[PDB]
RNA sequence: UUAGGGGCUCGAAGACGAUCAGAUACCGUCGUAGUCUUAACCAUAAACUAUGCCGACUAGAGAUAGGAAAACGUCAUGACUUCUCCUGCACCUUAUGAGAAACCAAAGUCUUUGGGUUCUGGGGGGAGUAUGGUCGCAAGGCUGAAACUUAAAGGAAUU
């Protein structure tokens, strides 16, 4: 949301749910943000991670986990 | 408003069911909506039947049971306390009490 | 590696119920005669490797909960609270933990873990008021609604619950760096996680 | 009836938590004991709480009682919690599989020592 | 505004609880008794007469007389039992 | 029975959009739909799509993103006169800034933004935003 | 007045002054449970500007029980600071002033940010509902439409106030259904404005950054009591 | 209802006997038309799923009726078990889908408003009345007003 020349007007940007790509509003208290930690060789290790967020619209279906598998198959660390 | 989704008659894809007369009232109700208790029972109670086991001819005898199918009117049932009446939540259950 | 999959046979963790949910169906395979369904034991252990990496990457481990209504969880969960330094509840949950600030058992966790989402559904309902991601040990019966990250096992067997909470604690510890090498299996036995009759 | 209110319950229940030592199953020492440890204003109330203290001590004698912190059981509950045998698994090498359960690993791979009963 | 100010002083002073009733007509021709209460206040028994203190006055206005009650619970009760810790 | 082919497919699309599917198949497919989907695809509202060549009307399978709030159809296909493209989208579209009317014209199927600068109206077909 | 003892993770962080402003809370979608959190951000003079509260309506409600009737008063209160922040709250109580206290507390707790747009050309601070946004509550449909600058607000007097407390300068209101029930009408108007951020434009097609939460970055403070 | 058959039982009318202040009713005992059938009429019922008819897409589980395919399946062309497919009457669970709510896989996909089409409604009475028309052997059916009247009728839930 720009105007005239630069200056991103408005306050903040709503997070976009990974599973549906649909924006999470202010008062969705059923929203989630997972952190999943990486590992080095013979790890061990955390602190570097893949963040991922999903809305309460997706969760109350029961389709949270099936989509969250897809979002960490493409990263590498599952093999479904 | 609909007090029952069913309507209490339990009829689907007919347009016309069979009819039965109530065993007490007299009333023509539909067979589906009748409310029926098939009362099997032996003839001489339980306490009184030992007289027949004492008195009788033959070494043992099975006292043969009386088989009747009662059919009721709703109004005859609720008066006679076969069904009485239930809450809005507990209405929906269709199982057997006294299996 | 192979040995966790070998131990899952001794658990009877591959066994589940007659009825199977639509969501839980992918894990189950080759339903047996008698109408009992079997779980892919690769797909169980791959999701403990998932679920360990979620629990690690939390700074304070006390912000994790572990919950169980059923009494087979009670000795299991209270040993889990030692090694991963987490809060723990057993028995009756008392709703308005996560809502209701005034109540003196007001806990505001980041992550939440459950045995069965069927038996303590009231915990899993309350997670959706406070932005708390769940983890669950699912059976083929149990629902996935407000459940992130299933770990599909036998829930009802008293052996089988322990031998998940053994593998998580062990899995979490290696990630944590608590265990220096993977030549040793572990110091502590399985049988600290169990349940006894008296 | 002689049902006791929560003010009568709480006081008698709190005594056996912490002052469990001392008082015996006997009543007439407990009537005296209750008064000294804690304030009780009236004479009728001191018997009614002390009767319920001896009722709890009988129930503690009979079995383990719910709702009492005492912690003696915990000290002794933790000794049950502490104990462990040799092992309930890796026992012994081969595991009693079935027709269906063995054919998981034949499809899935992972080689192991197995049985087919 | 007046009755809260009187109720605030006795609560600040270190009374355990209180109430203040005002009967009689008020913004109306029919009578309508307003009631104000904060902190617990027993009504019954011999422990009423000691541990409460209670008072009543008249007060006279253009349209009629108002009532005014006050009742104030004070700080060895019958009901409460304070049990010691042994160490 | 089945009068508008385009009208069925956009309801099929917008349902399985709101449910939140990765990809959907539609049927029976046509020359109009691929051209209607092509002018969504320029503006960046859906990804790729295949069109299986079964020996029949055919099935169109689209990859899609979480981007279309809605697409619809205006039966009857009204005529509009370049003056009156501005009057329609004031009524129809959610704002003046974003969204598209889309309308068949003798220089091909196109958006109302393209129909203004080519300077030719035609029959209105549908919309999306 | 007064030094409240913060309860919960959010309460502790705000008093210390670790979280900067409420857009950080609204991003990660965290429930604000005490009103003392939101009292902190809107400080007098400092706030620019302080939150303003107006009492929309007072309605007497009666329950017929046994002998006599008991009447309680239900107080609708909207509250907002012009510049995109608005709220809507209700409470009932036996006296009138005791309802309005708790109504203002509930209004602050249900405080929602409102994005705002330009109607065509886009120069010099936004002034409108950015698209045609509907809201419903209980057979009251309300539809807010962008208007050109200087249009002002077109709508019911009730409509002017709670769009006024958002900061929306220009509108065209429509209103189907029974607008007589002001309890439903305010909720319908309010839940329209709540959905403004929820609606996805081509301006927000770019994939998100994912910053750390305020729960994450100030975890080590929340270890100690 | 009309004209022939048949007429057991039940039974609008009618008859007495009870009950009651009265009781032309409930209850009881008789009992003609009718009930049944061939040949014409009549054309309405809470004729109800009080939800028009085709079409697309939305969500699962277990039953069930009909047909079809598979299994070294179990017992003797068929019965049963396990599994999939369409086509039926439904049922349970749930919804960031809808609704005023009751409730609803349709009453969903509708202010983010347009797949095709038939019929009907516009506060409550007056009134389904009056008059005219037309169908009917009649009973009545279909079509169908006004003067005057009135601030509420009506729906779903709560105490």
């Amino acid at each position: 949301m720009q105007n005239d020349e630069g200056r991103i007007v408005d306050l903040y940007i709503p997070r976009k749910c990974s599973a549906t790509g649909r924006l999470i509003p202010a008062k969705e208290h059923g929203a989630v943000q997972i952190n999943v930690g990486q590992v080095d060789e013979h790890g061990r290790y955390t602190g570097e991670y893949h963040a991922v967020a999903i809305s309460g619209a997706v969760r109350q279906r029961g389709e949270s986990d099936a989509c969250l598998n897809r979002l960490m198959h493409e990263k590498g660390l599952l093999s479904f | 408003p609909t007090k029952r989704r069913n309507g209490g008659r339990a009829k689907h894809g007919r347009g016309h069911s069979a009819v039965v007369r109530c065993s007490n009232c007299g009333r023509s109700c539909p067979k589906d909506k009748a409310i029926k208790r098939f009362n099997v029972r032996n003839i001489v109670d339980a306490s009184s039947q030992r007289d027949l086991r004492e008195a009788s001819v033959y070494n043992t005898y099975t006292l043969p049971k009386l088989y009747i199918k009662q059919c009721y009117c709703v109004s005859c049932a609720i008066h006679s306390r076969v069904v009485r009446v239930r809450s809005v939540e507990q209405r929906k259950v269709r199982e057997n009490p006294q299996r | 590696q192979e040995d966790s999959i070998a131990k899952m046979l001794i658990c009877k963790a591959h066994i589940g119920t007659k009825n199977v949910e639509h969501k839980m169906r992918p894990y189950v395979f080759k339903s047996t005669s008698e109408g009992i369904h079997l779980i892919n034991l690769a797909k169980t252990w791959e999701k403990i490797l998932m679920a360990a990496r979620v629990i690690v990457a939390i700074e304070n481990p006390a912000d994790v909960l572990v919950i169980s209504a059923r009494p087979y969880g009670s000795r299991a969960v209270l040993k889990f609270s030692q090694y991963v330094g987490a809060q723990a509840i057993a028995g009756r949950w008392t709703p308005g933990m996560l809502t209701n600030q005034i109540t003196q058992k007001f806990m505001e966790p980041r992550l939440l873990i459950v045995t069965d989402p069927r038996t303590d559904a009231q915990a899993v309902r309350e997670s959706a008021y406070a932005n708390v991601p769940v983890i669950a040990l699912c059976d083929t019966d149990s629902p996935l609604e407000h459940v992130d990250i299933c770990i599909p096992c036998n829930n009802k067997g008293k052996e089988s619950i322990a031998l998940m909470y053994w593998l998580l604690a062990r899995e979490v510890l290696y990630l944590r760096g608590e265990l220096p090498s993977r030549s040793v299996p572990w110091d502590v036995m399985v049988d600290m996680f169990l349940w006894r009759d008296p | 009836g002689r049902v006791r209110t929560r003010t009568v319950k709480r006081a008698a229940r709190q005594i056996v938590e912490k002052y469990y030592a001392k008082l015996t199953l006997d009543f007439q020492i407990n009537k005296k004991i209750s008064e000294e440890v804690a304030v009780i204003p009236s004479k009728r109330m001191r018997n009614r709480v002390a009767g319920f203290v001896t009722h709890l001590m009988k129930r503690i004698q009979k079995g383990p009682v719910r709702g009492i912190s005492l912690k003696l059981q915990e000290e002794e509950r933790e000794r049950r919690m502490d104990f462990v045998p040799e092992r309930s698994e890796v026992d012994v090498a081969t595991i009693t599989v079935d027709q269906d359960t063995a054919d998981m690993l034949r499809a899935l791979d992972i080689n192991l020592p197995n049985v087919v009963v | 505004r007046a009755c809260y100010g009187v109720l605030r002083h006795i609560m600040e002073s270190g009374a355990k609880g209180c109430e203040v009733v005002v009967s009689g007509k008020l913004r109306a021709q029919r009578a309508k008794s307003m009631k104000f209460k904060d902190g617990y206040l027993i009504s019954t028994g011999e422990p009423s007469k000691m541990f409460v203190d209670q008072a009543i006055r008249s007060v006279q206005l253009r349209q009629g007389v108002l009532g005014v009650r006050v009742k104030i619970m004070l700080p060895p009760l019958p009901d409460t039992i304070i049990v010691m810790d042994p160490k | 029975v089945r009068m508008n082919v385009l009208a069925d497919c956009l309801k099929t699309l917008v349902n399985a959009e709101k449910r939140g599917r990765r990809q959907v198949l539609i049927r029976p497919s046509s020359k109009v739909i691929i051209k209607f989907l092509q002018c969504m695809q320029r503006r960046g509202y859906i990804g790729d799509f295949e069109i299986v060549d079964d020996h029949r009307a055919g099935k169109i399978v689209i990859e899609l993103l979480g981007r279309i709030n809605k697409c619809g159809v205006i039966s009857p296909r009204f005529d509009i006169q370049v003056d009156k493209i501005e009057q329609f989208c004031s009524n129809l579209l959610p704002s003046r800034q974003f969204g598209h009317l889309v309308l068949t014209t003798a220089y091909g199927i196109m958006d109302h933004e393209e129909a203004r600068r080519k300077h030719t109206g035609g029959k209105i077909l549908g919309y999306f935003f | 007045l007064k030094d409240w003892v913060p309860i919960t993770k959010l309460g502790r962080l705000v008093r210390d002054g670790k979280i900067s402003s409420i857009e950080e809370i609204y991003l990660f979608s965290l429930p604000i449970k005490e009103y003392q959190i939101i009292d902190h951000f809107f400080q007098p003079g400092n706030c620019a500007a302080p939150l303003k509260d107006d009492v929309m309506k007072i309605m007497p409600v009666q329950k017929q029980t046994r002998a006599g009737q008991r009447t309680r008063f239900k107080a609708f209160v909207a509250v907002g600071d012009s510049n995109g922040h608005c709220g809507l709250g209700v409470k009932c109580a036996k006296e009138v002033a005791t309802a309005i206290r708790g109504a203002i507390i509930a209004a602050k707790l249900s405080l929602v940010p409102v994005r705002r747009g330009y109607w065509g050309n886009k120069i010099g601070e936004p002034h409108t509902v950015p698209m045609k946004v509907s809201g419903r509550c209980g057979s009251v449909r309300v539809r807010l439409i962008p208007a050109p600058r200087g249009t002002h607000i077109v709508g019911a007097p009730t409509t002017k106030k709670i769009l006024g407390f958002a900061g929306i300068k220009d509108c065209f209101s429509n209103s189907k259904g029974s607008t007589k029930t002001r309890g439903n009408f305010m909720k319908a108007l309010f839940d329209a404005l709540s959905q403004t951020y929820g609606y996805l434009t081509p301006e927000l097609w770019t994939p998100t950054v994912y910053t750390k939460s305020p729960y994450q970055e100030w975890s080590d403070y929340l270890a100690r009591t």
